RNA sequence: AUGGUGAA
RNA sequence: GUUCUUUGUAAAGUGCCUUCGAAGAGUCGAGUUGUUUAUGCAGCUCUAAGUGGGUGGUUCCAUCUAAAGCUAA
RNA sequence: GUUUGACCUCAAAUCAGGUAGGAGUACCCGCUGAACUCAAUAAGCGGAGGAAAAGAAACCAACCGGGAUUGCCUUAGUAACGCGAGUGAAGCGGCAAAAGCUCAAAUUUGAAAUCUGGUACCUCGGUGCCCGAGUUGUAAUUUGGAGAGGG
C-alpha cells in the first residue's frame, strides 16, 4: 500500500486528472498498491498527455502570433473503462439506477461559465431518446409525484431504475468539475447502452426526427 | 568598458513606434509551411482536373537581407539587440548607413523571428509594400537615426 | 581609453549598387522551383496514392456488444407533494431536521403536502444530495 | 553575404570591437567547465568556411588548454578523449588568454543517420577515420607531422 | 493614464455613431410626416413591416468604446438592456419600428420560437422585490398566484401563454420579469479559451454587420442560435 | 638503461 | 536479351553576341628559446597584402595560388 | 495586464533511438625516448585498418618543361656535412599503376525548394500524416581547368 500522494508522486499526473482517472477506474483504501499499479498501465494516460501537449502547443502558438497554426493544430471514449465496470449489459443497467440521477439533473441545468452549453444540449438530447425508447417498450410502472420530483421507475429488464424527473422549474446553482467528469462518463455510458436498447427494440437507429414539432413544445413530442 | 561602437544597441526603438512597426510587419507575414503545403494541393488539384502577381513577405535570412542590403533593395532593416554573435550585427547598421537605407535596432530576437515563423531572425527587412511605410520609417528616423545620431560617442 | 569614432566613411551614400549582377529570369518568372513541386503532388495525386483536399472533407465521418456492490440508497420515504396528513410534521420537528448537523442528518428531505399540482414547489436541494452521492460513488471504500 | 564581413571583421583582431568582445567571452568561458559543448560557433565564418554545417548531426565543442606538444593537436586530443562517439574533423582559435588558450573545436556524429545517408560527409563514418585526431591526421597534425612539398638494406636475386 | 490612440479612436467612432442617428432621426421625421418627396425611401422591409409581431432583441458588447450617446442610451434605458447578454421580449410595433435603428448597432433583434420562449421562462426568471435585493428565481407559483394573477395569469405557463400570445397582462408580467441575464458565449480566459473566442469572433464580423444605411433593411437573424 | 616484482 | 514505365512549359553540353565576375588570419612572415636530419616543428611578444603573396637565380625573371577536405591502383 | 508566453541558458529520466573502454599488435600512424658520435635504435604511452599513411602542387624546374601520391633500378656511395673516424640524400632518366575532385567563396527570395525522429501501408528503403532541426543557413547551380546571367 502506498498513500495518496505517494501514488501521484509514481504517476506524476497532476490531481485534477487524478480524479478523472479514479472516477473512470475507482480506486479506494492507505490505498492498496495493485489499483495504482493497474492504472498505471491504462491507455488514459498517453491521451492525458497528448491533450496536455496540445494546450501547450496551442499557447506557444497564441504567444508567437500566427493564429493560423493554432486553428490548424485542431485535427475519445472510455469504452475500455465501460467494460471493466460493467463485464455484461444487465450490469450497466444495474449501475443506471444510480448513474443517470446526475445525467437527469444536469438535463436540466441552466447554461453558465462553469458548464458549456454543448454539455447541457448533450444532456438534454439523451433524455429525448431515453423517454422515446421507455414510450415505445412501454416499461414504465411507477410515477410517484415527489417533492424531489416524479419518481419514476421503468422495468428495464427487472431492475427497476429509480431515475427522477426534476421539476421544469429553474434549477438555480460545489465543484462542478467532479460532476462535469461523472456526467461525461454517464453520456460514454448512455450512448452505448442507447445504442444497445434501440437495436434490440428492432427500430433502424439512429432514426429520424422531427424539428419543426421540437420547436412547440421540445421534449419527448419528437424523434419517433 | 564598451567601445562606442558597441551600446549602439540596447538603445532602441520607443514602443510606439514598435509596436507599429510589429503590426506593419505583421500584414506581410511569409507563408507558412502548413499555408504554402496547403495552397500547392490545391493548385496541383485545380490543374490536374481543370498566372498570379509577385507575392510579398518580410526578408529575414541574415545573408540573403545583407545580399539585398549593398544592392539599396532594402527599403528598412530591423535588428536584434540579443544576438549572440554581435560581430554578426556590429556592421549591419555601418553598412545601412553608408548605402543609405533606414534602419531600426529592436531588443530580442526572439520576437523579431515570430512575425516572420521562424523561432528567431536576428535581423529583418523589407523590400516592398501599402503607403504607412513611409511614414513609420520617417518616425524611425527622428526617433533614433537622427535624435541618437551621436552614437559614434560615449563609451 | 575614452575618445569617440569617426564616421569618416559613413558620410557619403553611394549611388550606383556596388555589383552590377545580371538580373536572372527566375526573379521575373513565377517560382519555377515552386512549379516543380506542383507538377510533383499532380503526379502523386495521379498515383493516386495521395487524396484530393475535397475527399478529406468528404471523408471526415456502433454496438460494443474490491468490486463490492455500491448500495444504493433508499427509495422514497413519504416525500410526496400529496402525502397523508398524518405525516406532515409539526415546525418544530422540521425546524430541528433543518438544523440538525449535516452529514449526520437522517432524513433526506422536509415533509410537505401541497394539494394544487401547480402549487408544487421546485425542489432548489438536488443538485446538493447529487453532490453528496457523487462522493460515495467514487470515494466509497467498498 | 554577411561572411564576406565577417572575415574582414575578424582579420582585425586588435580593433576595439573584438580586444572588447575577447575580455568579456574570456570569464564567461572561464567560468565553464574544462570542456563543455557550445550550442552555437562564435565565429560561423571560420567554421563554415572550414567545412561545418548547421544540419543536425553537427557538434560544436570548446576546451581549455593551459599556455607555455602543439596545443591545437593537444585540445583535439583532449576533446576526443571525452567525446570518443564524435570524430574531430577540425579546430581553430577563438580566444586566447595570459594563462590559457582557448580553440573551437568541430565534431561530426557518425553514428547519426543524417550524416551517414549524405554524401558529402559519410566518408566520416568509415572506420578508418576513427579516432582521426588521435594519429594527428587533422590540419593542425598535418602541419606538425611536417608533411610539406618540395625540399622542405635490400638484396635481389641477381 | 491611458494612451492617445484610445482615445482619437472613441471620438471618430462616436462622431460616425452620432451622424448615423442624426440622420436616421432626421430621416425619420420626414417619413412621419409622409411626405415622401425627396428623400431616398419612405416604405420599409425586412430582409434576410411594422405589423404586430413579438421579437426578442439581445445586447450584444461593441461597437468600440463610444461614450454613451443620448438617443440610443435613454432608447435602452427605456428596455433596461444596459448590461450586456441581457434580452427582453418587447411588443414590435409602428411607433416602436424605429427604435429598432435607433439602438441596431447595440442589440440584435429575431423572431423567437414557442420552445424557445418556453425554456428561457422556465430556466431563468428573475423577481427583485420584497430591504428588498433578492434576485429569487422563479422558485414556485405562489409568488405569480399572490402579486400576479388579478389578470388570470396565476402560473408560470399563464406568463408563457401572455408572452406568446401577447395578451393584456404582457406589460405586467414582462416588467416583473426583470429580464434575464443570458450568459456569454465564452464565459473563460486561458490556453482554450482564447483560441475559442477568436474562432467565435470571426462569426461575428458576418453576423452582426451594420450598413450604416438610413434605408437599411432591418436586421432579423434567428433565435434558435442561442 | 628500459618495464615490473617486495620488503622492517 | 526480356520487359512495366518512359514527361515536366525537367536536366545537361557545345560554338557565336553581350553583361557580370570571389580565393581557408593569431595565419604567412619576423626574433628568440628547445627539438630535428644547417630544411622543418614546437612555446612566446609582434603579426600584416590582395594588378597580392610563397620558392628560386640573376640588371628582377620562371612557376604556383597556401593557412579546409575525400579519393581504389 | 503585479497575470503570460516566447527566446537563451542550467538540470533530471529504471524514457526511446545510438556509440567508447577490452583483446590482438607482424605491418602502420603520433608522443616520449635510454648504453655498450651510439640512436631521431630498443622499451613505454595512445589510435586504427587489411594494408596504414600520402595523394591531386603557394612541386620540381633555369629545360626545345615537365605535371596526383607511393615502391624498384639509376642518379650514388655523387652533392653535402663531420673532411677525421662516420653520416648521407634529392631533380632529371627507365620500370608497375594511373582518376578525379567537393565546400568558403557573388540573392533560391516569384515561395527552406533541405533534413532527423514518431506513426499507417509495401522493409540495406519508399509513400501520406505529425513533430522537431533549420534563417546565427538546410538543397541545385561555381572551385581557379575559372565560373554565372541572358539572346
Amino acid at each position: 500500500f502506498i498513500t495518496r500522494s505517494q501514488a501521484v508522486r509514481k504517476l506524476q499526473v497532476s490531481l485534477a486528472d487524478f480524479r478523472r482517472l479514479c472516477i473512470f477506474k475507482g480506486i479506494y483504501p492507505f490505498y492498496y498498491a495493485k489499483d495504482i499499479q493497474y492504472l498505471m498501465h491504462e491507455p488514459v494516460l498517453a491521451k492525458f498527455r497528448e491533450h496536455k501537449t496540445f494546450a501547450r502547443k496551442l499557447t506557444r502558438a497564441l504567444g508567437r502570433g500566427e493564429v493560423s497554426s493554432a486553428k490548424r493544430l485542431e485535427e475519445y471514449t472510455l469504452d475500455h473503462i465501460i467494460k471493466e465496470r460493467y463485464p455484461s449489459f444487465p450490469d450497466a443497467i444495474r449501475d443506471i439506477d444510480d448513474a443517470l440521477n446526475m445525467l437527469f439533473l444536469f438535463s436540466n441545468l441552466p447554461s453558465t461559465n462553469q458548464v458549456s452549453s454543448k454539455i447541457i444540449n448533450d444532456a438534454q438530447k439523451i433524455c429525448n431518446q431515453w423517454l422515446a425508447y421507455v414510450a415505445k417498450e412501454r416499461l414504465v410502472r411507477k410515477v410517484f409525484v415527489s417533492i424531489k420530483g416524479v419518481y419514476y421507475q421503468a422495468n428495464i429488464k427487472g431492475e427497476e431504475v429509480r431515475w427522477l424527473v426534476p421539476f421544469k422549474f429553474p434549477e438555480n446553482i460545489v465543484d462542478f468539475r467532479i460532476m462535469l467528469t461523472f456526467l461525461e462518463f454517464y453520456s460514454t455510458l448512455l450512448h452505448f447502452v442507447l445504442y444497445k436498447l434501440y437495436t434490440d427494440s428492432g427500430l433502424i437507429y439512429p432514426p429520424k426526427l422531427d424539428l419543426k414539432k421540437d420547436k412547440i413544445i421540445s421534449g419527448l413530442s419528437s424523434y419517433i | 568598458k564598451v567601445p562606442p561602437t558597441i551600446a549602439q544597441f540596447q538603445y532602441t526603438l520607443d514602443r510606439n513606434t514598435a509596436a507599429e512597426t510589429f503590426k506593419l510587419f505583421n500584414k506581410y507575414r511569409p507563408e507558412t509551411a502548413a499555408e504554402k503545403k496547403e495552397r500547392l494541393t490545391k493548385e496541383a488539384a485545380a490543374v490536374a482536373e481543370g498566372a498570379s502577381p509577385k507575392p510579398y513577405a518580410v526578408k529575414y535570412g541574415l545573408n540573403h537581407v545583407v545580399a539585398l542590403i549593398e544592392n539599396k533593395k532594402a527599403k528598412l532593416v530591423l535588428i536584434a539587440n540579443d544576438v549572440d554573435p554581435i560581430e554578426l550585427v556590429v556592421f549591419l547598421p555601418a553598412l545601412c548607413k553608408k548605402m543609405g537605407v533606414p534602419y531600426a535596432i529592436v531588443k530580442g530576437k526572439a520576437r523579431l523571428g515570430t512575425l516572420v515563423n521562424q523561432k528567431t531572425s536576428a535581423v529583418a527587412a523589407l523590400t516592398e509594400v501599402e503607403a504607412a511605410l513611409a511614414k513609420l520609417v520617417s518616425t524611425i528616423d527622428a526617433n533614433f537615426a537622427d535624435k541618437y545620431d551621436e552614437v559614434k560617442k560615449h563609451w | 581609453p575614452y575618445e569617440p569614432l569617426i564616421d569618416w566613411f559613413t558620410r557619403h551614400e553611394e549611388v550606383m549598387p556596388l555589383t552590377a549582377v545580371p538580373e536572372p529570369k527566375r526573379r521575373f518568372v513565377p517560382s519555377k522551383n515552386e512549379a516543380k513541386r506542383v507538377m510533383k503532388i499532380v503526379r502523386a495525386i495521379r498515383e493516386g496514392r495521395i487524396i484530393p483536399p475535397k475527399k478529406l472533407k468528404e471523408m471526415k465521418e456502433y454496438d460494443l456488444w474490491h468490486l463490492r456492490a455500491p448500495k444504493l440508497p433508499p427509495p422514497t420515504n413519504e416525500e410526496s407533494y400529496n402525502p397523508p396528513e398524518e405525516y406532515l410534521l409539526s415546525p418544530e420537528e422540521k425546524e430541528a431536521w433543518e438544523n440538525t448537523e449535516y452529514s449526520e442528518r437522517e432524513r433526506n428531505f422536509i415533509p410537505q403536502k401541497y394539494s394544487a399540482l401547480r402549487k408544487v414547489p421546485g425542489y432548489g436541494e438536488s443538485i446538493r444530495e447529487r453532490f453528496e452521492r457523487s462522493l460515495d460513488l467514487y470515494l466509497a471504500p467498498r | 553575404g554577411a561572411y564576406k564581413y565577417l572575415e574582414e571583421l575578424q582579420r582585425k583582431k586588435q580593433s576595439d570591437v573584438l580586444r572588447f568582445l575577447q575580455r568579456v567571452r574570456v570569464w564567461e568561458y572561464r567560468q565553464k567547465n574544462v570542456i563543455h559543448r557550445a550550442a552555437r560557433p562564435t565565429r560561423p565564418d571560420k567554421a563554415r568556411r572550414l567545412g561545418y554545417k548547421a544540419k543536425q548531426g553537427f557538434v560544436i565543442y570548446r576546451v581549455r588548454v593551459r599556455r607555455g606538444r602543439s596545443l591545437r593537436a593537444t585540445a583535439e586530443e583532449r576533446v576526443g578523449r571525452r567525446a570518443a562517439n564524435l570524430r574531430v574533423l577540425n579546430s581553430y582559435w577563438v580566444n586566447q588568454d595570459s594563462t590559457y588558450k582557448y580553440f573551437e573545436v568541430i565534431l561530426v556524429d557518425p553514428q547519426h543517420k543524417a550524416i551517414r545517408r549524405d554524401a558529402r560527409y559519410n566518408w566520416i563514418c568509415d572506420p578508418v577515420h576513427k579516432h582521426r585526431e588521435a594519429r594527428g591526421l587533422t590540419a593542425t597534425g598535418k602541419k606538425s607531422r611536417g608533411i610539406n612539398k618540395g625540399h622542405k638494406l635490400s638484396l635481389w636475386r641477381y | 493614464f491611458v494612451r492617445a490612440e484610445s482615445i482619437v479612436a472613441k471620438t471618430l467612432a462616436t462622431s460616425r455613431e452620432k451622424e448615423r442617428i442624426k440622420r436616421v432621426s432626421i430621416l425619420e421625421d420626414k417619413k412621419a410626416k409622409n411626405e415622401t418627396q425627396h428623400i431616398a425611401s419612405g416604405k420599409d422591409f425586412i430582409l434576410k413591416d411594422g405589423k404586430p409581431a413579438l421579437l426578442f432583441i439581445v445586447r450584444v458588447r461593441g461597437p468600440l468604446a463610444v461614450n454613451i450617446p443620448n438617443k440610443a442610451f435613454k432608447i435602452l434605458s427605456l428596455l433596461r438592456l444596459v448590461e450586456t447578454n441581457t434580452g427582453v421580449f418587447v411588443k414590435l410595433t409602428k411607433n416602436v419600428y424605429p427604435l429598432l435603428k435607433v439602438i441596431a448597432p447595440y442589440v440584435v433583434i429575431g423572431k423567437p420560437s414557442l420552445s424557445s420562449i418556453r425554456s428561457l421562462i422556465q430556466k431563468r426568471g428573475r423577481i427583485i422585490y420584497k430591504a428588498e435585493p433578492h434576485e429569487i428565481v422563479l422558485n414556485d407559483n405562489n409568488i405569480v398566484e399572490e402579486q400576479l394573477g388579478d389578470h388570470g395569469i396565476i402560473c408560470v405557463e399563464d406568463i408563457i401563454h401572455e408572452i406568446a400570445t401577447m395578451g393584456e397582462s404582457f406589460s405586467v408580467c414582462n416588467f416583473f420579469l426583470q429580464p434575464f441575464k443570458l450568459n456569454r458565449e465564452v464565459s473563460g480566459f486561458g490556453s482554450l479559451n482564447r483560441l475559442r473566442k477568436i474562432k467565435q469572433r470571426e462569426a461575428e464580423s458576418r453576423t452582426r454587420q451594420f450598413s450604416n444605411a438610413a434605408t437599411a433593411p432591418v436586421i432579423e437573424v434567428d433565435i434558435d442560435s442561442l
